């Protein structure tokens, strides 16, 4: 801090959201970015795009991690993705609903979709705590015959990931191009596969979080996650109530 | 990019001069895993007895073998000590690092014992329920005999003992899934006799070997799983 | 140079007119030992019985034979009187005059008895402990069955009885050592059955013949060792 | 720290050694640098140069200094130089030997040498300790009729020196051009003068080292010294055993 | 450079206008210590009695005085109160700041009493054991009389009382060492009578003054030592 206000912050505006970032990010891309071409072969109806709705960034979770519980490779986030982000809004019975959130409003009226994602993670420690986090993404990880051996952070160091150093307190951005076994994903439970299950997003604890022995120091720290879609195309307009959502299955 | 990112490199010496991937000292260049994955390796090796076949057992299946570019699930019993001390091959190990594929396999089916006209047939979409093959009487009602109009092949074990065929990639989707858990894979491959040659009182010893086709490709590189050293057996 | 040095030559007559190394009177020119060393000669000849093989003895090694461009060490027993009265071949004798080599061998493995699918495989770096082959049950735990991804070859003894393969030169070093004492040589060559055809109650008679490849070369000419005349047997 | 790794470090590579430095140095030259010309007048044999061996940097000592013992002008290092650096490798009897260290291997087989030196000093404190060091060099100081009045840091502030501020934690580099009473120095005890005694290198404690009263704070701090030769020329090849080394004399 | 380094200079006013080192107001420029060091100063002052000379004491040394561009070591006794209250001169003080030198001295030897032919002689390499002079009978066997072929000078104290000579710099090395501790220096200077004029019953009062030659130079500036104020005596 040398100015009256601390310093010059940097701004990342998309649609009507604006995200301040004071540090140099840490970026990676889960595979090569491309322009979809065979997706026109799958559906005769025009694919609808909602750039004002879906391009917008969205706050997803806040996960709390404490000094007393940081192993090596303790999972803060282990989620089917985008399934967990899109179905984040639950009613009293924990049944998701695509109606409230304006990014997810088109998932309500369509059957199939396709889009690229960008997950961005934020940690705001003070200067005197030191740790380290890894956030990696595994394409259709849940369907893999050994999915539960790949959760060690030694395995995540290989799949596309970002690192968040808590001593430096940087941002991190993980771009995820759409890749899947079929040119679209289902938005609801139809034709009886889970909806919108493209992979698994992990957040592990690469180096455990450490603070000073002083009593008033923070023993905890927050992690926040923002997500946004990019080339989102929806197809197959139906009624909102023609299909149902059931409460999601969790990973082991 | 975080996977290959190298910050603050301190390098004491120059880099080492290149041999063009071995082409200087040997004659060939080993620059690629896709070429190593086209050298054949064992796929499934079994025996089949009379009496664990069909009742009528004229032209019938002997095996329905599921085509996976990773291996079948291995179990290391004492009969074939290969699967025990050698673990998997180079192909299941290469394959465990990639997520998808698109392309076909080449097979070499060596079915002898028996020495009669044997046949093979590919069911491009009847997948994919299990990680073992299914022998004889246990294959289901409609996979029992030959079918009409599925791509098939026939060979006298008198003329030649080795059937080498190449299975195409016929799927609706974009990719096939490597490392599936258990229409994702290459479907089923049925092997069977053509009309009730009497079976030797011990065994029809079948063994399938496989490789990658030319148009085959591994597609999204994520990690490798944890391995196990073979020299610890 | 002291080896070819000729001081004070007194020559009574002219030199003799040339036939171009025999090409005038015969049709061919015998100007080189490397061409004589490419005519095949016997390498190792043995028999293998059931009961000095493995316990389970499905697809297993029958021999691990060490590839040397000089011969294996010979012992002249009464079973094969070749090694007794013929001594070594022309290749071990040519080879004893040179120090190094660089290049591969060609083999011809004639494995019959048995008449089932037999296989061969080259382990380019697992050398080089001994001058004899190792039969059956005595080959070590990890050289017992086939391996994955080593260059291998397979043949039905029903279709054809002779396997002719060419072994490459894969080594880290500059040279391989001729006349080794006992990673110097060409590694090991494993020969084995593919799945437990019942063995005839006497013998599987294997015999290996070998030659030099095309890119092979003998490299530093030092002396020859002392010889023994064959006509004294 | 604003990046995932802390910041960009700076690298100083010579031969097969590479030294990282994160801060701005503090430099000085003990006298004017020149090209030796009359040295050819001293020896009819060709002077041998070993740039791959001698140009390389070399770790010399680590000296420890504590809070409880920092006077004004307490000497951490007081050494005959290059004598102490070259004879640093002693056997069980404290008799030096030029055989092990590859920079010193040519001192073993030659009689006379000549070369310029560069001494570099490293102190890695945390942020909250403050002190100050002075490292100065006196050409043939030990032979001076009042050598023991010049050890006060008030005298060192005049001869060529560098300063290491512990609050800033900088590097420091002192270049020493070869200057002597004769165009070469002796490498061993011959013709019965000590070998390789060109001067005296001091490290004093200009401002005493101070820390906080807290119990777990570091009460000590390390100082490391690296040295390298530059135009090193050796002459007079003999046997390695034809002359002997005796254990060095220390300064008062 | 750390010696002259000036970080964050805050200067309230301009710099002062120059007088060209005094040449504006006086007539001369005092820009250099080498010019101050060429004004003569006292070097050694002593007395010599008969009876602390030689036994035979014809042409002999009276003093062997060691030539140092810093001074001789001073001792401030009550006989010459100069060395007591004035301390050293300007030359020993200038010299204590530099490490080496290369060049000669100028001397002025005023030897009177005696009034006979006196002589001086320079031994460019017989150095350098001590910081005092050596009087008369205590000078060693081979420095006693004149020598042959050393550069020498002779003068009648009847014609003139002052011998002014300039000593050359003859050394093997690169430098001579200022501030030596105790072939480093300028060697020895021998002063002596030429053949046994009877000595006055008290004293031959010799005094040597010295300066720097023209080619002389101070060479490596390190610090000054700690000083002592003269007004505290």
């Amino acid at each position: 801090m040398d100015r009256p206000e601390g310093s010059e912050e940097r701004t990342v505006q998309t649609s009507n959201v604006v995200l301040g970032e004071t540090n140099i990010e840490s970026q990676d891309i889960a595979s090569k970015e491309y322009s979809p071409t065979w997706d026109r072969l799958a559906s005769s109806e025009v694919s609808d795009e909602y750039p004002m709705l879906t391009d917008r960034w969205l706050f997803w979770k806040s996960v709390k991690w404490e000094v007393n519980d940081s192993a090596f490779g303790k999972m803060l986030v282990q989620e089917k993705f985008p399934q967990s982000w899109v179905q984040m809004d639950v009613n009293v019975n924990n049944i998701p609903r695509y109606t409230n959130i304006p990014n997810f409003i088109p998932f309500n009226i369509h059957q199939y979709m396709r889009a690229d994602f960008e997950v961005k993670i934020y940690v705001n420690p003070n200067d005197f705590v030191s740790g380290w986090l890894i956030m990696a993404f595994l394409y259709q990880g849940s369907e893999m015959f050994d999915y539960k051996l790949r959760r060690n952070p030694a395995a995540l160091m290989q799949m596309p990931h970002v690192l968040v150093n808590v001593g430096a307190a940087n941002e991190a951005t993980l771009k995820i191009p759409y890749r899947y076994v079929r040119p679209f994903m289902r938005c609801k439970d139809i034709l009886r596969t889970e909806p919108l299950n493209m992979g698994v997003l992990f957040v592990e604890v690469l180096i455990p979080f450490r603070t000073s022995a002083a009593s008033s120091a923070p023993k905890s720290l927050d992690v926040s996650l923002f997500v946004k879609m990019t080339n989102a195309k929806f197809t197959g307009m139906v009624d909102g109530s023609i299909a149902l959502l059931s409460k999601p299955i969790a990973l082991p | 990019m975080e996977r290959t990112f190298t910050p603050n490199v301190m390098q004491p010496t120059p880099l080492l001069p290149t041999t063009n991937d071995g082409r200087v000292t040997f004659g060939e260049a080993f620059n690629d895993l896709k070429d190593l994955a086209r050298r054949y390796q064992l796929y499934w090796e079994g025996t089949i007895l009379e009496g664990n076949l069909r009742a009528i057992r004229r032209n019938s299946a002997l095996v329905q073998l599921p085509l996976y570019p990773h291996g079948l699930r291995i179990q290391p019993d004492v009969n074939n000590p290969i699967w025990n001390i050698m673990r998997d091959g180079h192909i299941p190990v290469i394959s465990s690092g990639f997520r998808y594929f698109r392309g076909g396999l080449r097979l070499r089916i060596v079915v002898e014992g028996l020495n009669s006209c044997v046949w093979v047939q590919h069911h491009p979409d009847r997948p994919s329920i299990f990680s073992r093959p299914i022998i004889g009487r246990y294959i289901a009602a409609k996979d029992a005999y030959r079918n009409h109009a599925y791509a098939a092949y026939v060979q006298n074990m008198s003329v030649n003992r080795t059937i080498e065929v190449e299975v195409p990639f016929y799927q609706p989707g974009l990719y096939g899934m490597l490392n599936a858990s258990d229409f994702t894979g290459l479907g089923d491959l049925l092997i069977g006799i053509e009309g009730e040659q009497p079976i030797p009182k011990e065994g029809i010893e079948i063994s399938v070997y496989y490789s990658i086709a030319d148009d085959f490709s591994f597609n999204i590189f994520c990690g490798f799983p944890p391995m196990v050293y073979c020299d610890e057996t």
